[PDB]
């Protein structure tokens, strides 16, 4: 997406579903014997998501207005928005 | 005429109340069940950490 | 000096170096590992013996070839501070990342510093008012104080803080620091832009603001020492320039969170939930370096991204310890649609008192709290059996409380963009009068909807005319 | 306090916040690598607290009759009293 | 002394590891003594770890210890002193006095570990202890040789209940009693010491019909664990060796649970549910089985239990709940109503309650009492909202009787001549059956509810009816 973004050209990216990434990172982490975070989801899950999400941007005029809209699709646990992920 | 209506209303209100209370019972019960699971999990994590160390 | 080491391990950004030379950098020293992509500044945190330290790496580790030469740059990282840091947005290192070019550094100061002593304290009590009614009535601030905000961040949480910047910092003459840990880049760009626009930062000429921005993209370790970096800049103003300062921190949950991650990696067995064992000490040290001392009393605004609104998670709990006022903001009250979304039974200041802010203010607030507490108490009872089927005396109270809740709804100036409603800042003296009247039901002859999202009592009246149309 | 108590002088000791003492001992214990008791407060936190509290007393008249009075102050987090401390 | 010399290696709290020499062989459950300026520190050997390096638990405190310190071995489980000279003497965990009447011991000492008597040894009994406390007697019949259990929440006058029991039952009783305190507070201790000097059960001159074992929570968890074991053996010595029946009393066994939980964790045996040791059940079993009616004697334990936050669904009270013969639950509400004792009688169940066992009349009366009180409780909601008077006349009479009965449970206590000022009442079992029967028949429904309140038997009830009338 960033190749398009870094052409200045406008793009969009939909990440469906990061909730399944959380379970994946959980599996990987647990199998790496990294201590369980809250809801058994690792402590660097915040870091993972934040690094992923913040690479989507509307760049500056210099960078050609590089759009890359981000729409991450979260599958809410029982529809309860209070929940760590 | 009034007294019959009065008692009829008392019955009606008290019936609908039982229903409303029931709905709220169900809502807090589901929350209770989830909360129960969370306590188990939080305790479980403590044990896991302990075993790990 | 050239004191070599090799990178034995790179377990995350918690690199372990083996200083081949037995001359071993001390704890809290800073090291430069040279890389093709800049350099990495690492900070010694453990000595693990056999001249193998374990070092926090304040930059995002990648590319590292196992066994990489090190050079010791010594001591705590010394940031660059100045009047030429005003205007600047500075990296953790201190590098001006807004590219207003290099800081002409007068003093470069160590990141680590010690909080002033008990005897050095100068304990203030000077009222700071915002013009936000709910704040004024329930938890009035004090200039130089420690202010606190809790709940979900950027749920308009960021906006709330922005409103505070708009109000309080456009009424503060001294310096002001915005430090945003895990800041949302777009919001930051907007803020920087707004600051430049409102002259608060003016590219030419002086800026009464300085900026530190830490993005949540930046690795946890960098985020950990964003706080300390900002805190040093604050000390330069507090001490060296002497002047009273504002300070904003957004969010310090990110500081705690980062710490818990690194602690595990460090090898520290993780304390409850997962938090760092040193959570209390670090938070304590940091929040006492924002303290009210004979040299300056620094007004702080602390923003906690309470995770899932678990205040019982120890880090928000321990934040309350280091605060004199709190304004816990409730998601529920947000759902009730109230902006400000402040929990009204979970705001406090020690400034609220019957002589500190006078008996009349205190009585009015007392009555508001009691009335609302009753209304909340009867919420079950009301629902199962209507308020009609509850006591008449109470029914007046309930109707009144519904009005009071709505009265507390007040539009805000930079909320005006989002809400679309022109803001209101109402004088504190006016607020006491207004709420007093409502409690005496003087204006409880007009719709509940009238009180919603409006400022002063006069505005309610005018809006009654509007509703009537 | 015991010096006052010993003199036969009566006194009163407020231990605020004893809850924060527990956090401190938690930090120590886990970095002395001691096994964690429930809630990560070591399983001998009770021993520390019990010995402390029992040192407030009303002495006999042969022991003067001095008396230290104690008021410990425990924070309840969420009003939770089922909590170990 | 003994070649068995170990040098301390690690003081890691109460856990103290010792390095006995290769020739020498220690054994699990032994007692090590280390001469110290703080008496002799006793370490109980609990593991062997290899090359004669043991992991032992301290009883006394571990301050000032120097790793490398020569360690003598007693050679087996801690040895207390036993005798009939133990009577009216406070015996600390290692056996040393606190009553300060010099050398406690007759000519014997015994180890504090002993085995629970086998199935063959067990001898069943249906004998009925009498408390002399009318409500307790009727609605929770107690048994001689039993394992009575004073389950309750926070400090429900736990000591007070025990004091009343000692005041009535002990003086009446001809055997011995043993008062064992596990981590009990020294204020309570001083009161008990004084109180039993006053009641003369600690007979300053002459033999005392009680013995004392006072444990303080100040003493490390290890000492808290084996104060229980110490007391248990004293009762066994009485039961067995002196042959006499006893009335054991232990206080508070949740403190025993807490202590055991702590040293489990310290032993590295990862604490099980709600932080309670995985060995809780078996440890309870050893204590409980040890207390029984043998053919050598009969011992009636009354063991206090603290039920954390009145949650008996918690595994630790619940586990104890099974092992005890004759449960009682003390309830705050009833206490607040002013009734002494505070037991909620619909929350008290004693094993003896079988119809012919307690006698058909007693049983029938007790079924009726339970219903009468239960009727008042069930009807309480109706009386509360719908109103008192809307209920049936029959129901109202049952309520009136229940209110009279409720306050006929109120027996002012002798040991609450300091907690209420009003003297005790020692009411015979037969007298209680008769007086409660009468009330149910409605023969004294012409006597006010408050004329049953804080007075004894029927004679007293009438007297207070007259007194109020006057």
């Amino acid at each position: 997406g960033e190749w398009f973004r870094d052409n200045g050209k406008h793009a969009l990216i939909v990440y469906d579903d990061l909730s399944k990434q959380a379970v994946a990172y959980r599996q990987l982490s647990l199998l790496l014997r990294r201590p369980p975070g809250r809801e058994a989801y690792p402590g660097d899950v915040f870091y993972l998501h934040s690094r992923l999400l913040e690479r989507a941007a509307k760049l500056s005029e210099k960078e050609g207005s590089g759009s890359l809209t981000a729409l991450p699709v979260i599958e809410t646990q029982g529809g309860d928005v209070s929940a760590y992920i | 005429q009034g007294y019959a209506a009065e008692i009829s209303a008392r019955r009606n209100a008290m019936d609908n109340a039982s229903k409303n209370a029931g709905d709220m019972i169900n809502r807090y019960s589901i929350l209770y069940n989830r909360t129960r699971q969370a306590v188990i999990t939080n305790e479980l994590v403590d044990i896991i950490t302990g075993a790990s160390s | 000096t050239p004191i070599t080491g090799k990178v034995t391990a790179v377990i995350g950004a918690i690199v372990d170096v083996h200083f081949e030379q037995s001359e071993l950098p001390a704890i809290l020293n800073a090291l430069e590992i040279k890389t093709p992509q800049g350099k990495l500044v690492l900070e010694v945190a453990q000595h693990l013996g056999e001249n193998t330290v374990r070092t926090i790496a304040m930059d995002g580790t990648e590319g590292l070839v196992r066994g990489e030469k090190v050079l010791d740059t010594g001591g705590p990282i010394s940031v660059p501070v100045g009047r030429e840091t005003l205007g600047r947005i500075i990296n953790v290192i201190g590098e001006p990342i807004d590219e207003r070019g290099p800081i002409k550094s007068k003093l470069r100061k160590p990141i680590h510093a010690d909080p002033p002593s008990f005897a050095e304290q100068s304990t203030s009590a000077e009222i700071l008012e915002t013009g936000i009614k709910v704040v004024d009535l329930l938890a009035p601030y004090a200039r130089g104080g420690k202010i606190g905000l809790f709940g979900g961040a950027g749920v308009g949480k960021t906006v709330f803080i922005q409103e505070l910047i708009n109000n309080i910092a456009k009424a503060h003459g001294g310096f002001s620091v915005f430090t945003g840990v895990g800041e949302r880049t777009r919001e930051g760009n907007d803020l920087y832009r707004e600051m430049k626009e409102t002259g608060v930062i003016n590219l030419e000429g002086e800026s009464k603001v300085a900026l530190v921005f830490g993005q949540m993209n930046e690795p946890p370790g960098a985020r950990a020492r964003v706080a300390l970096t900002g805190l040093t800049i604050a000390e330069y103003f507090r001490d060296e320039e002497g002047q009273d300062v504002l300070l904003f921190i957004d969010n310090i949950f990110r500081f705690t969170q980062a710490g818990s991650e690194v602690s595990a990696l460090l090898g520290r067995i993780p304390s409850a939930v997962g938090y760092q064992p040193t959570l209390a000490t670090d938070m304590g040290l940091l929040q006492e370096r924002i303290t009210t001392t004979k040299k300056g009393s620094v007004t702080s605004v602390q923003a906690v991204y309470v995770p899932a609104d678990d205040l019982t998670d120890p880090a928000p709990a321990t934040t309350f310890a280091h605060l004199d006022a709190t304004t816990v903001l409730s998601r529920g009250i947000s759902e009730l649609g109230i902006y400000p979304a402040v929990d009204p039974l979970d705001s406090k200041s020690r400034l609220l008192d019957a002589a500190v802010v006078g008996q009349e203010h205190y009585d009015v607030a007392s009555k508001v709290q009691e009335t609302l507490q009753t209304y909340k108490s009867l919420q079950d009872i009301i629902a199962i059996l209507g308020m009609d089927e509850l006591s008449e005396q109470d029914k007046l109270t309930v109707e009144r409380a519904r009005k009071i809740q709505r009265f507390l709804s007040q539009p805000f100036a930079v909320a005006e963009v989002f809400t679309g409603i022109p803001g209101k800042l109402v004088r504190l003296k006016d607020t006491v009068a207004s709420f007093k009247a409502v409690l005496e039901g003087k204006y409880d002859n007009i719709p509940e909807h009238a009180f919603y999202m409006v400022g002063g009592i006069e505005d309610v009246v005018a809006k009654a005319e509007k509703l009537a149309a």
